[PDB]
């Protein structure tokens, strides 16, 4: 899971 | 007398210090934008997920922090989000109106953050703000704090476990080189600032609890704020 996080961190 | 911070320390203070003030909310405007809240989940719940969001930020302002890999960053940001936001609050304490100043604007009371569902942990984060007025710390020294609580080695799941706590080492040498500097009128300051570490350390475990206890649907809290429970 972690979808919303993942994409603020690769962001 | 006292080690004074070193130049590769000075260049850490410097990174971590222009971080946080970056991702500080109304840094400079804070308490001339301040709204005190009437007389509260709905105000609370819209309000947490930019908390998370400049946490987020700040870590990844840190080079340190991404030379890790993303499954450790998503770790470490479980682990200190809430310690960090509490801490943000905590020194944005007014002694004569009693409030607390969340995301630069909402100032809050003892009361308001109880009842808005905190509970317990409401008094602990007002009594830690209470505490740190006497300790005056500046924009370093609350960075400082918030890289220690990030480059926390003992969070479950970790993979570069000795690396983070290599990190670790190197903030808190700088601390304590920038305290001995800043020569506080304080007695036992250094020994004082990590109880405070411990402080928040248990706000952020407490937290963890009254998050299990508040679940209320999942779907009626924010997606970011489960994801850091
Ligand atoms: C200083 C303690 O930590 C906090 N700090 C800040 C902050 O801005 N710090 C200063 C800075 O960063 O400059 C905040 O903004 C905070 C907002 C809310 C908060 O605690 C709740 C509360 C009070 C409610 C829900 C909810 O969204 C919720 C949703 C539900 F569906 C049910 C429910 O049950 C109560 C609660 C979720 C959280 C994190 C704690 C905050």
């Amino acid at each position: 899971e972690n979808a919303l996080l993942r994409y603020l961190l690769d962001k | 007398h006292k080690p004074e911070p070193t130049d590769e320390e000075w260049e850490l203070i410097k990174t971590v210090t222009e971080a946080h003030v970056a991702t500080n909310a109304q840094g400079s405007h804070w308490k001339q934008k301040r709204k005190f809240l009437p007389e509260a989940f709905s105000h609370f719940t819209k309000i947490i997920t930019p908390a998370i969001t400049r946490v987020v930020d700040f870590a990844k302002k840190l080079p340190m922090f991404c030379e890790l890999p993303c499954e450790d960053q998503i770790i470490l940001l479980k682990g200190c989000c809430m310690e960090i936001m509490s801490l943000r609050a905590a020194v944005r304490y007014d002694p004569e109106s009693e409030t607390l100043t969340l995301n630069g604007e909402m100032a809050v009371t003892r009361g308001q953050l109880k009842n808005g569902g905190l509970g317990v942990v409401s008094d602990a984060i007002f009594d830690l703000g209470m505490s740190l007025s006497s300790f005056n710390l500046d924009d370093t020294e609350v960075a400082l704090l918030q890289a220690v609580l990030l480059m926390s080695s003992d969070r479950p799941g970790l993979a570069c476990v000795e690396r983070i706590e290599k990190y670790q080492d190197s903030f808190l040498l700088a601390f304590e080189h920038y305290i001995n500097y800043r020569k506080h009128h304080v007695t036992h300051f250094w020994p004082k600032l990590l109880m405070k570490v411990t402080d928040l350390r248990m706000i952020g475990a407490c937290h963890a609890s009254r998050f299990l206890h508040m679940k209320c649907p999942t779907e009626l809290f924010p997606p970011l704020f489960l994801e850091v429970f």
